[PDB]
RNA sequence: AAAAAA
């Protein structure tokens, strides 16, 4: 439903790049980087 | 009743060419599911028949599968439970012919057949035939492995069913009607038979 | 392959036995029954007949191994625990000596996964049993549970012998296997990632629970 | 809105409570945390067994809503993850329908939440925080707001409501809505209107329960 | 005093390090203190004191549980009805043994203290505490008398020593006394109408509770039996 | 319950061309009965029919007035077998079965139970089965015949209620019997026995009246395992086989 | 969640709000007695009957 | 679920009993007071011995009759226990071994012992009549089910009235409570029941045997034999109802009657005159109502 | 569905 309110039928194709989005996003998830202070520790 | 809402107890109830339609999966309830549409004449038949299974019984030792089927009234009260229940021993000592037991061992395969809408302008006899179609396909959609292709026929409340082309036969339903039926009935309901098989082989690679 | 390609359940595919022609000397072929097939026996012309049958709708594939393989492949049911598979499961509950879970999803093989649909509620799902001894190679006598798992956890493990029909025994001794998903608090908390292979930590609260992770 | 509530009325179980406003008066009892039955475990949350049994005849599907809409109130409340596979029975006895129980449940439905609360309470179970529910009503002629009317006014009101509120910080800062119910014909003006009063309302019956609870509780201590 | 209800903030500054206690709850996400029962706030240690029957297993605790069952690997004791079992190992009790077994019925009485008592996981008590002598009364209580009273009751009186109970019950009687932490009074005494007075005494007492109310109660009760 | 051992090897026995049966008998052959009639003065007819395994039967008939224009069915059978629920689904499919056996517009004549042109009598059948080792609707029909052959009902006085207060009726009437047979192999059975049903691969239930086949016919599957389709040629054989063998079973059953 | 019953003509029958999870806000409300004045609007008249 | 009892609980209330002492400090023949709290509807009645609380409602509605008595009313008992009264009882269990009988031995002090008329409970013969509904809620258990929930609905039937009603033609019109009167159901006698517990002790062998009345939940459950007795003041037995248990002579059974009798007798006096009480209590409310108008 | 002697 728009702003107007009338109903609009969402196209069966919309759908299909949506599963194609989530899939590939899926797979390949971002490795989380965090880093921890560690001032027991010394250079060369 | 505490368990449903069955209104007031002192009021009373009300007092007063074959052609084919076959659709499967269209329920993700179950495994396998199957709507069958019939009519004929002044007689129309609307069933659907769900396919729950194989689930694994729990501490179950029995090495073959387990066949339940189960007949409901969807809208209008016709047929007696006690009837229902009958008709259900009569599926069950067909598809257990039917179906590969050999293969889901420690198994159990539920099948619920739902009677929607039946109009008649014995009785139940002429049903028959579209349950074990019904259950036919459910089953073969959902997975379930089939030794034959399961179908009957109903010729003067006499119905009988066929596997392996017609050639050997896996139920016989014989009600009312009249005698010496015997080589007509086993005839007509062949021809139905291989009618109501090829449709259903054709309803299964189609979609 | 001079047979039927497409298969209805109760189509005739291919006799017991066969034989072909071939380099001046006779090759036979051996037709065995296999998933989707169904060898049964047939009349005619008054004599016994035995040829394999297909009982579920699909394709017909003749592969051999290192003799031919006749299988009916459809358009879950086949894939079942065996020894030797890897099992996704979750944790029912924890005791002392052992530590009991249901079996969800299997790993195929060549990542690709087998999900079981049960429900989980009632108990249909497939349970398994993960010894204390089976946790870790390391230290096999003395294992703490406690730290080990915990009620919701998600554990990849293997699955060694069936035992019974009613408990799979599964391990975790190697690596790739432990805790994958798991939150602070038997779920109450935030998510929580695997770092060491004993221990799981949290980057979003900063807690730390003891766990068995596997290498990621 | 004058009410009546003790505390600690039954021996035998863990904890419980009896509730009086108006002529509803609907008596609960709380035992747990106990060992819970192999269909209800579950491995890391708390189980809820809810009981509701009507003052008349024997439970019906009526009840089974009661006990529905009371589940959605309680679940927040009890911190689930201190109590990992264990169960706790609520039963709330009602001994007076104080209403029209064929036609209205929404004046038992506020006194079996309150009374479960208390319970809870008595039986010393985690809970997250505070609550308190009253029932309100709207008169087709009059179209004024009525908080916790009686049984005339709801033979003659045009649409009954049901309103349940969290409380934190001294029973002063409202932090969610746990239970919302509303039937009859009415507007969304009429609805904003509701919750105007309500929280009036409802925060004057829960400084109301807190003072109760200390006249019960301090004692033992 | 300073009473307390759940969701209500807390007084304490997050600023000091303050070590935690039953009543209060850590938020696994929020990382907020809060109360989730009501009582009294006592601040020395943080903890909550609310009115509870029933009992839940904690570490350190003495308890008098019932043998519900005997297994190979250890006993099956129930602490409180309804509640969960206690794993009693064979290993937990005194001048332990390999093959030979301690000899306990089902419904024998024990007192014992809870070692480890996990929240999901099956609590675990031992006849010998870790330690103090290796005898606190611990071990097999033969005949006498229990009595069901709330936590309240209980801790108070084996804790404090300025609660008047084991006061004034030593001048009515001679007798031996073991209480736990669960709720439960083992008494026993010589003659059974003394024990008799006991029993009366401390079920009148638990449910007035009266400091000041004990030496009059004790009074009437001892001269009844006579 | 039967070992594979003994299921493989009564298999063996029975679908063998010269077949035999574990007890000697023929394909035709009955096992041995017992019948007792009118032992209950309460009911207006009862039965009672022990059999070789142990299995036992008990029916009662009794009957009242009501209008036959506002009771199409004029006959009910109930079926209660001992240690099983009124429900279950063997005893309602019996109940349901029975009930098609005995009817008035299928196997029982509608105007020898007219009294008047208004008011008919109206018969109950009960059955009790006490035990149970196989499929009882041979039993029980054995056993509802024999109980509609002795029975006594409250004499007629004017014509077309009043009843004779002393002299009765004599109801006789021609009750249908119900026949279970076995299909083992590329042979068939007469009255298969408890652990011949768990190794036939097929059976059927043949209904008998006035020296003729009728309605119900169905085919039940005596097991759950052995069960696989038959050639049409065994059921123009089985039911030829009820046929002859008819006569001399009711026969025996009327002395 | 959030039940409601709402009319073509502008009123409303049947609402349930239960918060179990999250806070919630009064302008959620008017979002959903909004979403649901359109959609009960659509039901009304769809297949003309 | 079930009740643990230690084992040296089942020893020292044994020994007790056999030196005539109990727990709740009471004698053999003596019965627990009981007090009677009638709520602001009639009908409504609370009934409460020691620890053990019990609460009664008395209900009515229209409905047809029988069959087989078309003559005659309807009536029934709801004993549904909910774990309310403890987690020892399952919810929703009506098989219950002691639960079906406290049920029906309540219905045979009623119903066959001719105590409430339902020939006076029928408004037209075959068509329709009164349908009177008494639900039993157990709310404490402490023992005595059967003791309490006897006086619970016997005191609650005399204390309600059910709404007067006048048949014209073949309509049944119902009068509002504040045009008329709502007249009291008719009772002929008023039944009680009395419950025993048999214990058989050890050592101190040949002739030994201790019987209570109305024993605690504790000593409920070490009884070798359950006895229930119902008498009324009309000298005459109501119902008594033994199976099995402790095997009795029928010298101490009619001991039993005669201990009873000064129970029950003791206790219908004190529900007629709380039911005077209550009678006057809301005359004199009526009277100042009107005096102020 | 552990147990007894040494
Ligand atoms: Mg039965």
């Amino acid at each position: 439903y728009s702003k107007d309110g009338l109903p609009n039928k969402v196209k069966t194709e919309d759908i299909r790049i949506r599963a194609q989005n989530f899939k590939s996003a899926l797979a390949n998830l971002e490795d989380i980087i965090f880093e921890i202070e560690k001032p027991l520790v010394v250079p060369v | 009743d505490r368990r449903r809402l069955l209104g007031p107890a002192a009021a009373k109830p009300m007092a007063f060419e074959q052609e084919l339609s076959l659709h499967t999966g269209f329920i993700e309830n179950c495994n396998g599911s199957a709507l069958v549409e019939a009519r004929s004449l002044g007689h129309q038949t609307s069933l659907i028949t769900a396919v729950y299974g194989p689930r694994s019984i729990r501490g179950s030792f029995t090495s073959q599968g387990t066949i339940s089927i189960q007949l409901k009234n969807g809208l209008l009260e016709k047929y007696n439970t006690n009837e229902l229940k009958e008709v259900s021993s009569f599926l069950m000592g067909i598809f257990n012919s039917v179906v590969n037991l050999s293969r889901y061992p420690k198994s159990g395969i539920d099948i619920f057949v739902y009677l929607t809408y039946d109009k008649d302008l014995s009785q139940i006899s002429s049903l028959i035939p579209h349950c074990i179609t019904s259950i036919t396909l459910a089953l073969a959609d959902a997975g379930i492995e089939l030794v034959d292709m399961a179908g009957a026929g109903e010729a003067n409340g006499t119905v009988v069913s066929f596997i392996k082309n017609g050639e050997e036969i896996v139920g016989f339903w014989k009600d009312d009607g009249d005698d010496e039926d015997l080589l007509e009935c086993l005839d007509r309901c062949k021809e139905q038979y291989n009618r109501y098989r090829d449709l259903m082989i054709s309803c299964l690679m189609n979609q | 392959f001079q047979f039927p390609e497409i298969a209805y359940p109760g189509k005739l595919i291919c006799p017991q036995y066969g034989t072909e022609n071939k380099d001046g000397e006779d090759i036979i072929f051996n037709y065995v029954p296999g998933p989707g097939t169904k060898l049964i026996q047939y009349e005619h012309n008054g004599r016994t007949l035995e040829a394999i049958t297909a009982t579920l709708v699909g394709t017909v594939r003749c592969e051999e191994e290192k003799n031919i393989l006749v299988s009916v492949l459809p358009g879950f049911a086949n894939n079942l625990p065996k020894e030797g598979d890897i099992v996704l499961t979750r944790v029912t509950r924890l005791s002392l000596q052992r530590a009991n879970v249901e079996i969800l999803a299997v790993e195929d093989k060549p990542a690709t996964f087998s999900v079981s649909q049960a429900s989980s509620d009632l108990g249909e799902t497939f349970r398994g049993i993960i010894r204390s001894q089976d946790v870790r190679s390391t230290d096999r006598d003395r294992v703490k549970v406690i730290e080990c798992f915990k009620p919701g956890d998600i554990v990849r493990a293997q699955v060694l012998s069936l035992g019974d029909g009613t408990n799979y025994y599964l391990t975790t001794a190697r690596n790739d296997l432990g805790v994958v998903f798991a939150r602070a608090a038997n779920g109450a908390g935030g998510l929580m990632y695997a770092t060491d292979w004993q221990m799981m930590t949290s980057p979003v609260t900063g807690a730390t629970e003891k766990r068995k992770c596997a290498k990621p | 809105m004058s009410v009546q509530a003790e505390i600690g009325i039954l021996d035998h179980v863990d904890g419980s409570s009896e509730f009086v406003s108006q002529d509803t008066k609907v008596i609960c009892s709380v035992t747990g945390p106990i060992e819970p039955k192999a269909r209800q475990e579950l491995p890391t949350q708390l189980a809820l067994e809810i009981i509701v049994r009507p003052a008349k005849g024997v439970a019906t599907t009526r009840e089974k809503v009661l006990e529905d809409k009371l589940r959605a109130v309680l679940t927040p409340l009890i911190t689930r993850h201190c109590y990992p596979r264990q169960l706790c029975q609520i039963t709330c006895q009602i001994l007076e329908s104080g209403e029209d129980e064929a036609e209205f449940s929404l004046r038992e439905l506020s006194c079996c939440i309150n009374a479960a609360f208390l319970a809870l309470v008595d039986a010393g179970i985690a809970l997250n925080s505070m609550c308190a529910s009253i029932p309100i009503a709207i008169i087709k002629d009059t179209s004024d707001i009525i908080v916790d009317p009686t049984a005339e006014q709801l033979k003659i009101s045009l649409s009954v409501h049901t309103l349940a509120l969290e409380f934190v910080n001294g029973g002063k800062v409202v932090k969610n809505v746990l239970l919302l119910d509303s039937n009859g014909d009415f507007n969304e003006d009429q609805l904003f209107s509701l919750l105007e009063l309500g929280e009036q309302k409802c925060q004057e019956l829960v400084t109301n329960i807190r003072r109760i609870i200390q006249d019960n509780i301090s004692p033992r201590l | 005093s300073t009473f307390i209800f759940p969701g209500d903030s807390f007084p304490v500054d997050p600023t000091t390090p303050v070590k935690l206690g039953p009543g209060i709850y850590c938020d696994p996400n929020t990382q907020e203190i809060r109360p989730v029962n009501t009582g009294v706030l006592h601040v020395s240690t943080a903890y909550i004191d609310y009115s509870s029957k029933r009992y839940i297993p904690s570490v350190n605790d003495f308890v008098i549980g019932v043998i519900i069952g005997t297994f190979s690997d250890s006993y099956k004791v129930s602490l409180q009805n309804f509640s969960s079992s206690v794993s009693l190992s064979y290993m937990a009790f005194p001048n332990a043994s390999k093959k030979n077994r301690p000899t306990l019925q089902v419904g024998d009485l024990v007192y014992a203290r809870v070692c480890t008592a996990e929240k999901e996981l099956e609590a675990e008590i031992e006849c010998f505490d870790s330690t103090t002598g290796r005898d606190a009364g611990f071990g097999i209580l033969e005949d006498g008398m229990i009595i069901d009273v709330n936590l309240n009751f209980a801790r108070q009186l084996l804790f404090n020593n300025d609660f008047p109970l084991l006061k004034v019950l030593a001048a009515h009687t001679k007798f031996e006394v073991a209480i736990g932490l669960n709720g439960k009074i083992w008494v026993k005494c010589e003659e059974l109408s003394n024990t008799l007075a006991c029993y009366r005494t401390i079920m009148e007492c638990c449910q007035k509770n009266d400091t000041a109310a004990f030496k009059d109660i004790a009074k009437r009760q001892f001269k009844e039996i006579l | 319950s039967l070992s594979v051992a003994e299921k493989s090897y009564l298999y063996d026995s029975l679908a063998s061309t010269p077949s035999i049966r574990p007890d000697g008998r023929l394909p035709h052959q009955f096992r041995p009965i017992e019948i007792f009639t009118d032992f209950l003065p309460s009911s207006n007819g009862s039965s009672r029919i022990i059999a070789s395994d142990g299995s036992e039967c008990i029916v009662s008939i009794k009957s009242k007035v009501v209008d036959h224009h506002v009771e199409n069915e004029l006959l009910q059978v109930d079926v209660d077998i001992a240690g099983q629920r009124d429900d279950a689904l063997v005893v309602e499919t019996i109940t349901s079965l029975l009930n098609k056996v005995l009817k008035s517009g299928s196997g029982v004549d509608s105007s020898k139970l007219q009294l008047t042109k208004k008011y008919s009598f109206k018969i109950f059948v009960d059955v009790l089965v006490i035990s149970s080792h196989s499929h009882p609707v041979s039993l029980i029909s054995f056993a509802i015949y024999s109980a509609l052959n002795s029975t006594y009902l409250p004499k007629l006085i004017s014509a077309f209620p009043t009843f004779h207060d002393y002299d009765m009726v004599k109801l006789d009437i021609n009750p249908p019997l119900v026949f279970i047979l076995a299909v083992v192999g590329n042979n068939m059975l007469l009255d298969p026995a408890a652990n011949e049903s768990e190794v036939a691969n097929n059976g059927l239930i043949i209904s008998w009246s006035n020296g003729k086949i009728t309605s119900p016919i169905r085919s039940v599957a005596l097991n759950d395992s052995n069960v696989k389709s038959f050639k049409p040629h065994l059921l123009k054989q089985g039911l030829a086989m009820v046929e002859k063998y008819a006569p001399d079973v009711v026969r025996s059953l009327e002395n | 969640t959030i039940s409601i019953l709402a009319a073509p003509s502008g009123n409303y029958k049947q609402l349930t709000l239960v918060g179990g999870g999250a806070k919630i806000t009064p302008e959620m409300i008017k979002r959903s007695l909004l979403l649901s004045r359109v959609r009960a609007d659509d039901l009304s008249t769809r297949f003309n009957i | 679920k079930d009740i643990e009892i230690s084992a040296s609980e089942s020893k020292f209330i044994l020994e007790a009993l056999r030196q005539n002492y109990r727990l709740d400090g009471r004698s053999f023949d003596q019965f627990r007071d009981v007090e009677i709290t009638f709520g602001k509807e009639f009908g409504d009645v609370s009934v409460k011995m020691g620890n053990t609380k019990v609460h009664c409602r008395i209900s009515c509605q229209i409905a047809q009759p029988y069959e087989d008595r078309p003559f005659e009313g309807l009536f029934v008992i709801s004993t549904e226990i909910s774990p309310m009264a403890g987690s020892q009882f399952e919810n929703g269990n009506i098989t219950g071994e002691d639960e079906v009988l406290c049920s029906r031995i309540i219905e045979k002090s009623v119903r066959r012992s001719g105590a409430l008329d339902v020939e006076g409970l029928c408004i037209v013969a075959g068509s329709k009549c009164w349908a009177v509904r008494a639900d039993v809620h157990f709310l404490d258990c402490d023992g005595g089910f059967i003791d309490a929930s006897c006086i619970a609905v016997m005191a609650g039937l005399m204390h309600f009235k059910k709404p007067d009603i006048t048949v014209h033609g073949e309509q049944i019109i119902v009068h509002p409570v504040n045009e008329r009167e709502p007249v009291p159901l008719g009772i002929l006698h008023i039944p009680i029941c009395v419950t025993f517990s048999f214990f058989n002790p050890q050592d101190t062998e040949t002739n030994s045997e201790i019987s209570i009345i109305d024993a605690t939940l504790k000593e409920e459950l070490l009884r070798d034999g359950v006895l229930t007795v119902t008498l009324n003041k009309n000298r005459e037995v109501v119902q008594v109802s033994k199976a099995g248990g402790l095997p009795m002579d029928a010298l101490t059974l009619m001991k039993c009657c005669h201990e009873a009798y000064s129970i029950i007798e003791k206790i219908t006096d004190q529900i007629l005159q709380l039911l005077k009480e209550d009678s006057e209590k809301r005359n004199k409310y009526a009277a100042m109502l009107t005096s102020e108008n």
